[PDB]
């Protein structure tokens, strides 16, 4: 049977609320009621996948929370976050944050213990700045890609294949812009972050002089034939069978269309928004070399939408990919959620009654092909205050729990960065899939679903 | 809600629920030639969500289901009926059938097409919207009958469709092109395409069963008061010869850009289809026509004289029917031209039939033989092609009946087949090794200007 277990308790969060909401911080029996929590749904939150740090930023002020194991009355060293750092991150005037990210970094020392080197904090601002801090708060790197506000940040890490057929995708970090796509190679980040941290640490003691800031990889795609874009997902690199190649060529052309004898690899992105509702972008990989203070860097390649689902009145607002990268879940403003097969560009199942819902995914492996893995979709309706566990595609509602109306469902979608094949199977520490943070209990819980229920 | 897309979806649910296609089905395996000897019923209906008008056409084969006491007995493992029927081999290449029945070997199928004409879905977004609506429809209602959607034009005849079952999806897809790289004209390229689309990680695979069929077309044939009867031009137009390999296996022979074993003489079964030349100007369906009572009876006896040796044994009954039909109208005041036209059509049909019979016997020389038991075999082989457009040949090309066909082709080994049809089938656990084993099927037809592949590929929705 499905069950949700508590795993962390906040030591004090009212302090973070008071720091980020100064105005929030005895009566003759006046009726004081209608007390609810909306500041968590207003803030930018991020919790590291390995449970090492917490970022909570409101407008231009970001509190960093650090764990601390305390022996209770019974001797248990229960996990309790405690504010580690709290300050303003605005360097310019009118600059406000638009997103946050906590990426653990794998150790190159072959450390068998579960100690990643550090959890870098990647923040994006309205002015067009991407800034990288350490856990303490020290500023490491600041980069301006485009003058337009930073919309979303999505990091792609390493995942071991489920079966021989499963392929591997490059480590990547992508930045969504109103009408542009910016991608940064994860290897460049791994080779710049460490360096910057080493220089700062050496500067702290050895007194290392300031170092000319090295530029990063930077490929700006110019999006097109789109009116409004809200979210995006990086499906990534894919290959086409000769059957598929001929099918798509036939449809795109006609009778007189020709067929090339060398199918090109095309990176796929998906963008929700308005006009159209959903658009599928394909970009030629290897056609344009990646480029290496100025927002006017020349775009790498213009990108036009090949096709999509034309729905003007419809306005998409989110999109999340399944762990297997075969399914996507998109929420619209009509209070409905659709599930798409990315390899075909069609919808499979469309649930109803979910305004401002939040999506998550849980993958369960049959403990013993290698194992009958099974995916489960999570739907959180905040107004009704309910948490639902659906099947990967079709099947009954596996679970339904009543939680607070003011919780938050966090689904990172990545793992420890910088790992490779041999390191992964040799040893790996604990990493979660989704978490539920609650203000009333000031706690962080996890959801566990057995695999057997899938058999039904 | 009920927005335009949802309205379309709801309308499709209605069109499918009214026909009672919802639920599981269980019948009997189809015997040989059911597709031909049987008949096919159809039901239409109209739907339009915002502006575009669509015609919903359901086609189905008559099934004399005898036992009904069965309370829809269901097993834990129930793969859809159409899924199993994808692998049928008794009814390969039906002489006449719908394109989808010939291609996918199906028995019951709905089609959503542009209503009337002058309407064609061209852009990819609209086709994908239609297919999404179809997929949601089948997911919601629970219907397992395959659904199809017409795309591109009408003359190109492109369809895309889906079939759904518990834990199983089947995608009917089709490519139709004119020119391809020369590595796709043999069986090896087709097998490579088949196994590349399968894409199963379990690289060790059983051989794919292959059904081969060739089509040859031959047009050249080398060498008082008496009513004038006879047909000036040849009433026949072309002779079609189809050679059929019913069941082979991968690796038993080879077929590539160098070495091929597809010899028509070795085909264990030989079938013949004939073509009727249009406007076979005759001399007796026009001579009397030029005067349109006395000339109404002339043909009655004239026709009888020529068929006294032929003994078609249809005119007699048709003449008796004409006699009865005229019994009361032959005198009605001011006789109308309707009868004149009816008897004209009867006379011209009979004379054309007897002309074609004579032409067929003359082409195959039934009397141009000394062996009474063979010349008779030849006469019974002839005249049978006049009714149905498909007859078997005794002993394939080896037999004397087929030997003549062989000699005409030689006098014209065999001219390049104007059409080759291949059918590939396999049962593999796609798309992951821990998933169910499902049947993938692929049909291909190659001509000089046409290249069509129609594939039904299955996948596991539960554990992919």
């Amino acid at each position: 049977a499905c069950s949700i277990v508590q795993f962390c308790y906040f030591q004090d969060l009212q302090a973070a609320r008071d720091f980020l909401f100064p105005h929030l911080r005895e009566e003759e029996g006046n009726t004081c009621k209608t007390q609810k929590t909306s500041w968590l749904q207003d803030c930018v939150l991020s919790l590291s996948p390995t449970n090492d740090l917490m970022v909570i930023a409101r407008e231009q002020k970001a509190v960093f929370l650090v764990p601390k194991w305390k022996y209770s009355d019974k001797g248990k060293e229960e996990m309790q976050f405690a504010v580690g750092w709290s300050g303003s991150l605005n360097v310019e005037e009118g600059e406000c944050v638009t997103s946050a990210l906590c990426i653990p970094l794998a150790s190159q020392k072959r450390s068998s213990t579960g100690r990643p080197d550090w959890t870098c904090i990647v923040v994006g601002f309205t002015s067009g700045y991407v800034r990288f801090y350490t856990e303490n708060g020290v500023l490491l790197l600041a980069q301006l890609l485009n003058e337009d506000p930073v919309l979303q940040l999505k990091c792609r890490t390493y995942e071991i294949p489920r079966h021989p057929g499963v392929t591997e995708q490059n480590e990547e970090l992508s930045i969504l812009y109103p009408a542009a796509i910016v991608t940064i190679d994860g290897f460049s980040l791994f080779q710049s972050l460490r360096a910057c941290r080493n220089q700062v640490a050496k500067a702290a003691a050895s007194g290392n002089e300031n170092i000319q800031p090295p530029p990063l990889a930077y490929k700006k795609w110019g999006l097109q034939d789109i009116d409004t874009i809200i979210d995006h997902a990086s499906v990534g690199i894919m290959t086409l069978s000769p059957f598929d190649q001929m099918k798509t060529a036939s449809n795109i052309g006609g009778f007189n269309a020709a067929i090339k004898n060398s199918p090109p690899a095309m990176s796929q992105y998906i963008t929700v928004g308005s006009n159209p509702f959903t658009g599928f972008f394909y970009a030629l990989e290897g056609s344009t070399q990646p480029l290496l203070q100025k927002p006017k860097v020349e775009p790498a390649t213009p990108l036009a939408v090949r096709f999509g689902l034309p729905d003007s009145r419809r306005h998409g607002e989110s999109i999340c990919l399944s762990p297997c990268n075969t399914l996507a879940a998109v929420t619209d403003d009509f209070g409905r959620v659709i599930l798409l097969d990315v390899a075909r560009g069609i919808a499979i199942r469309m649930w109803k009654g979910y305004r401002d819902a939040q999506i998550g995914w849980i993958q369960t492996v049959e403990d013993l092909g290698p194992s009958r893995v099974a995916q489960f979709l999570v739907i959180y309706a905040p107004r009704r205050g309910i948490l639902e566990v659906w099947s990967t595609q079709q099947g009954p509602r596996v679970g339904a729990f009543n939680v607070g109306k003011h919780c938050r469902l966090l689904y990172p979608g990545y793992k420890i960065m910088g790992l490779n094949n041999v390191t992964s199977q040799s040893w790996q520490p604990q990493t979660y899939q989704i978490c539920l943070v609650d203000p009333v209990s000031g706690s962080v819980k996890t959801v566990n679903v057995p695999f057997h229920l899938a058999l039904s | 809600t009920a927005s335009e897309w949802e309205r379309f979806i709801s309308k499709v649910e209605e069109v499918l629920n009214d026909w009672k296609l919802i639920g599981n089905s269980l019948g009997k395996p189809l015997e040989k030639g059911i597709f031909t000897s049987g008949t096919w019923e159809e039901k239409s209906d109209e739907i339009s969500f915002a502006d575009f008008k669509f015609s919903v056409t359901h086609h189905y084969l008559v099934q004399e289901s005898t036992d009904k006491e069965g309370k829809d007995e269901l097993l834990e493992d129930v793969v859809p009926q159409s899924m199993q029927d994808l692998l049928g081999m008794n009814n390969d290449f039906p002489p006449r059938a719908h394109c989808l029945v010939r291609w996918y070997g199906l028995r019951e199928f709905v089609v959503i097409a542009p209503a009337a004409h002058s309407d064609a879905v061209l852009s990819e977004s609209k086709c994908n919207l239609l297919l999404s609506s179809v997929s949601i429809a089948l997911g919601n209602t629970g219907c397992q009958v395959p659904l199809f959607v017409q795309i591109h034009h009408k003359w190109r005849r492109m369809y895309v469709g889906e079939c759904q079952g518990p834990g199983v999806r089947t995608d009917f897809e089709m490519v139709h092109l004119r020119k391809v790289p020369n590595q796709y004209t043999h069986l090896s390229g087709l097998l490579d395409i088949f196994k590349s689309k399968i894409g199963c990680p379990l690289t060790p695979l059983p051989p794919v069963s292959i059904a081969i069929r060739f089509t040859y077309v031959l047009q050249d044939w080398q060498q008082f008061g008496k009513l004038p009867f006879g047909a000036c031009e040849d009433p026949i137009s072309e002779l079609h010869l189809a050679t059929t390999w019913p069941h082979l296996t991968e690796g038993i022979i080879v077929d590539n850009d160098v070495y091929s074993d597809l010899d028509p003489i070795q085909a264990p079964h030989w079938s013949v289809r004939v073509r009727k030349a249009e406007n076979p100007q005759c001399l007796l369906g026009d001579f009397v026509t030029e005067f349109f009572p006395c000339v109404i009876h002339a043909a009655v006896l004239k026709v009888k004289e020529e068929e006294s040796l032929e003994n078609i044994s249809s005119v007699k009954k048709i003449i008796k029917q004409i006699i009865s039909h005229s019994s009361k109208v032959l005198h009605f005041p001011n006789p109308e031209d309707k009868k004149l036209e009816e008897i004209i059509h009867q006379i011209t049909n009979v004379e054309a039939l007897i002309a074609r019979a004579r032409s067929l016997k003359a082409k195959f020389g039934t009397e141009k033989c000394e062996q009474e038991e063979e010349k008779e075999d030849l006469e019974r082989f002839v005249s049978c092609l006049l009714e149905q457009p498909e007859v078997l040949v005794t002993g394939a090309g080896r037999g004397h009946a087929g030997r003549i066909i062989h000699k005409l082709f030689v006098n014209a080994d065999f001219p390049p087949p104007a059409g080759r049809e291949f059918i590939l089938r396999t049962t593999v656990p796609r798309p992951a090794p821990y998933s169910k084993a499902l049947p993938q099927r692929m049909y291909s037809v190659l001509t000089k200007e046409d290249f069509r592949l129609a594939g039904a590929f299955s996948s596991d929705t539960s554990f992919f």
